[PDB]
């Protein structure tokens, strides 16, 4: 028996590297058609013996999020519930502080899952690895570029046996290219280490990779299953856009019928393209790779949208050009209007290039990406919106270029 | 009497679009600027107009002979071989009017006027003296030549030719009446005769000045240009609203040749002039635009003031704004956008310009 625990975080740990929405939890924000921590569940629901699923996250339960834990539990048919930290106790601190409802029933081994990481989730292939040896702590490890590796967690290791012999976290100098993923598998030995950091804050919050992993390295406690399928961090909005084009084109193995087929009866579509069945699209509208439709969207006549994602609900009138844009819920685009963007990607020269976040600002000058439309944005007729951040509820009247609106 | 219409040589002015025909060659409002002065100097009766270029052009010379017989008057052309500047093509003319004692024209070629030639020949009879100049009141006389105006009489008290004195907001009109008598005056050797003929000339008090009455622009430069048009549609629709298109979807003050075609569902905005021969697709709404011959403009495309080259293919939905300039043969690539872009001929682009820089 093996249940699963996501980290889902906070609304001020968030601290988005550009506010993929304003009004809407990060861990519900639609990433390739369906909430981020959906593909979380589904790929905790097909390992066979999962008995639950448990969210540990400080957010308040607003109706949205209790809403979402309504529609999994009937869906998955496992219960999926959500445990509130009193307080921001860190990554691991959330862990201890809940073992009495994590060790409850006995499982066997129980995954750890970051909510904020789009993965291929080999959650089977690390259960054989953990089933084979039973070592307390068992890390994903992906192998990342030598610049882009001092954004994420370092792991050096034993090549034979698969120890990790030294871990640092987001170190200033090189120090191995395999980096940390984000998953992890928890035999029940592994609250006793856990246990021994509390007594020594003592003299609340764990870090579990700072206090945890990057002590007990090398002591033959922590293991690395080395992975190679899809892995990206949703920590911006253009990570969430390229995380949405990942999974979009891994739909193609697992969900054929999610993706919208050529149709030429239809709209055209070229690419991978999620359209949901309630959003209604005109037949002379043409949607470019890697585009996901929300429901209820009314795509009108002549849209060309591209790289782009439309939350549910928003209306685009004729004509209109959308290109590496999110769209937020409710909003209008109107005739004639371009809203674009500027898709930062990942080098193509690079071997492994694993596409960083930038926070908004290089060195004082606001940088071109992603173009975030707020919840309820009224874009007027005829207008172009580039390289903008839009806030909620505001109707715009002019072309803004480079720009957050207020 | 006889007309000079200073052509002259090639100018950095318009230069995208004037890479493969000369300046007064280009389409404006389906006509050559040549074409408009010629027009209104046929009304005017005079039986010979002279023009002064300082470069051999085969085209321009093939497209005079062509008009020459239609327009009923004969043309005479004068090379420069080395440019005078535009003093000189009155002395290198002077032996091709001298034999005449009679008052002659001379027109600048980029500016576009209603032209008073009737009222103008009167002004010149009745002030008697050598030289009449034309002037119009603007916005800005920092881009030209400002004067000063008298009363009834008219006499020019000052002529300046650069600006930043603000003396005055009155300008040039660019077109004037000359004598025989200044003709002499002007040397052989190369000067200009806006800057250093009239300001000897006005010390004396032998110019007088007379005042436009509409629509005064020139248009040597694209944004003037642009600007001209959109003037020019205003005293068109007052002069001939039998000549202007109108339409179920078409707003404001638009001229479409009757070769070209227009899908329907799309929004012709104001201003809008469409050359002989374009193929416009549906869904695509131009505002402010000149579109010259032959250019296809693809569907769901955006476009609010610019000039549109000579057999061009613009992409499917892509915008255009802030007076982008096509040359000839320009093929744009689909969803793109051009925001200032002046764009030489014969080249594809494939590439966003948000940024108003000159391509290759
Ligand atoms: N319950 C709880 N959860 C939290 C808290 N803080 C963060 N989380 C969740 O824990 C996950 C990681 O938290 P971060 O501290 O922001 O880690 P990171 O900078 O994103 O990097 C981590 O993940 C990388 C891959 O995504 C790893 O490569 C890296 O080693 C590190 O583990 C995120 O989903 C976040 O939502 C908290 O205080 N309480
Ligand atoms: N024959 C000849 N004609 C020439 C030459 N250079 C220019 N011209 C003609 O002279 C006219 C003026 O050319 P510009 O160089 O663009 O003059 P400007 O800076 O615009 O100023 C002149 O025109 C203004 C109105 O457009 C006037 O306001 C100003 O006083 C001045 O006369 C143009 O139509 C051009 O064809 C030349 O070398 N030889």
């Amino acid at each position: 028996m093996l249940k699963a625990v996501i980290l889902i975080g906070g609304p001020q740990k968030g601290t988005r590297f550009r506010p993929l929405s304003f009004e809407v939890p990060k861990p519900l924000f639609p990433v390739a058609g369906v909430p981020m921590i959906q593909h979380h569940i589904e790929a905790c629901a097909q390992v066979p013996g999962m008995q639950e699923i448990l969210l540990i996250g400080f957010y308040q339960p607003d109706e949205p999020l209790t809403q979402f834990l309504e529609a999994a539990q009937q869906e998955f048919n496992l219960p999926v519930r959500y445990l509130q930290e009193f307080a921001p106790l860190g990554t691991g601190g959330g862990l201890y502080h809940f073992r009495d409802q994590i060790l409850a029933g006995s499982p066997e081994a129980f995954f750890v899952l970051n909510a904020d990481v789009c993965s291929d989730f080999p959650l089977s292939a690390m259960l054989e690895a953990h089933r084979r040896q039973r070592h307390p702590f068992l890390l994903l490890g992906t192998t990342a570029n030598r610049t882009q590796s001092l954004n994420y967690g370092c792991i050096v290791e034993n090549p034979q046996t698969h120890e990790v012999l030294h871990y640092v976290e987001k170190p200033s100098t090189f120090i191995s290219d395999i980096i940390n993923c984000g998953i992890y598998l928890f035999s029940p030995e592994a609250l006793k280490p856990l246990r021994d950091v509390f007594q020594r804050n003592q003299q609340g919050t764990i870090r579990l990779e700072q206090d945890v992993f990057s002590a007990l390295a090398g002591q033959g406690q922590i293991y690395v299953h080395l992975t190679d399928g899809i892995w990206s961090q949703i920590k911006s909005a253009g990570s969430a856009l390229y995380a949405s084009r990942l999974y979009l084109s891994r739909y193609q193995d697992t969900h054929p019928e999610r993706l919208a087929k050529h149709t030429p009866g239809g709209p055209w579509i070229r690419g991978n393209v999620y359209i949901h069945p309630t959003a209604k699209v005109a037949p002379s509208a043409v949607l470019g790779p890697n585009v996901s439709i929300g429901k209820g969207v009314t795509v009108g006549e002549g849209v060309r949208l591209r790289e782009s994602i439309v939350l549910h609900g928003a209306t685009l009138q004729e004509h209109t050009c959308v290109l590496h844009s999110i769209v937020g819920w409710g909003s209008t685009v109107g005739r004639w209007a371009r809203v674009e963007g500027t898709p930062s990607d990942p080098n193509p020269n690079d071997p492994r290039a694993r596409m960083d976040s930038e926070s908004l600002f290089k060195d004082g000058k606001l940088l071109p990406a992603i173009t975030i439309l707020g919840c309820r944005v009224r874009i007027p007729a005829e207008v172009l919106i580039l390289n903008s951040i839009v806030l909620p509820h505001k109707e715009l009247s002019r072309s803004f270029t480079n720009q957050i609106i207020l | 009497m006889k007309a000079l219409i200073l052509v002259g040589g090639y100018g950095t002015r318009l230069r995208p679009l004037t890479l493969s025909t000369p300046k007064p060659l280009v389409d404006f409002c389906n006509k050559p600027i040549l074409l408009h002065q010629v027009e209104a100097l046929a009304a005017a009766g005079v039986d010979h107009v002279i023009l002064a270029v300082s470069y051999m052009s085969q085209v321009l010379e093939k497209e005079m002979k062509a008009q020459e017989q239609r327009l009923g008057i004969r043309i005479s052309m004068s090379h420069e071989e080395e440019p005078l500047g535009t003093a000189g093509p009155l002395a290198l003319a002077r032996d091709l009017l001298s034999e005449t004692a009679d008052p002659f024209f001379v027109l600048n070629s980029d500016v576009i006027c209603d032209f008073p030639f009737q009222a103008m020949v009167q002004f010149h009879r009745h002030h008697g003296q050598e030289g009449s100049i034309l002037v119009t009141k603007v916005e800005e006389p920092s881009k030209y030549g400002v004067v000063v105006c008298e009363a009834d009489t008219g006499r020019i008290h000052r002529f300046v030719e650069k600006p930043q004195v603000f003396v005055s907001n009155k300008i040039n009109a660019g077109m004037y009446i000359l004598s025989p008598a200044v003709l002499q005056r002007i040397q052989l050797q190369p000067t200009s005769i806006e800057k250093e003929v009239f300001p000897i000339m006005a010390k004396e008090g032998q110019l007088y000045a007379m005042e436009l009455q509409g629509f005064w622009m020139d248009i040597g430069q694209p944004k003037d240009f642009l600007t001209g048009m959109c003037l020019f549609l205003q005293s068109l629709r007052q002069k001939q609203p039998e000549r202007l298109c109108s339409g179920p979807g078409i707003v404001g003050n638009v001229l479409v040749d009757p070769s070209a075609r227009i899908g329907q569902n799309c929004s012709i905005g104001p201003n809008v002039s469409l050359g002989p021969g374009v193929v416009v697709e549906d869904g695509v709404c131009i505002r402010r635009c000149t579109v010259l011959r032959d250019a296809r403009i693809r569907s769901h495309s955006w476009l609010e003031s610019c000039i549109v080259g000579w057999r061009c293919r613009v992409g499917q939905w892509v915008r255009m704004e802030n007076v982008t300039v096509l040359g000839e043969d320009v093929i744009v690539n689909d969803e793109l956008y051009l925001n200032g872009a002046s764009v030489l001929p014969h080249k594809s682009i494939g590439e966003s310009v948000p940024e108003p820089r000159i391509i290759m």
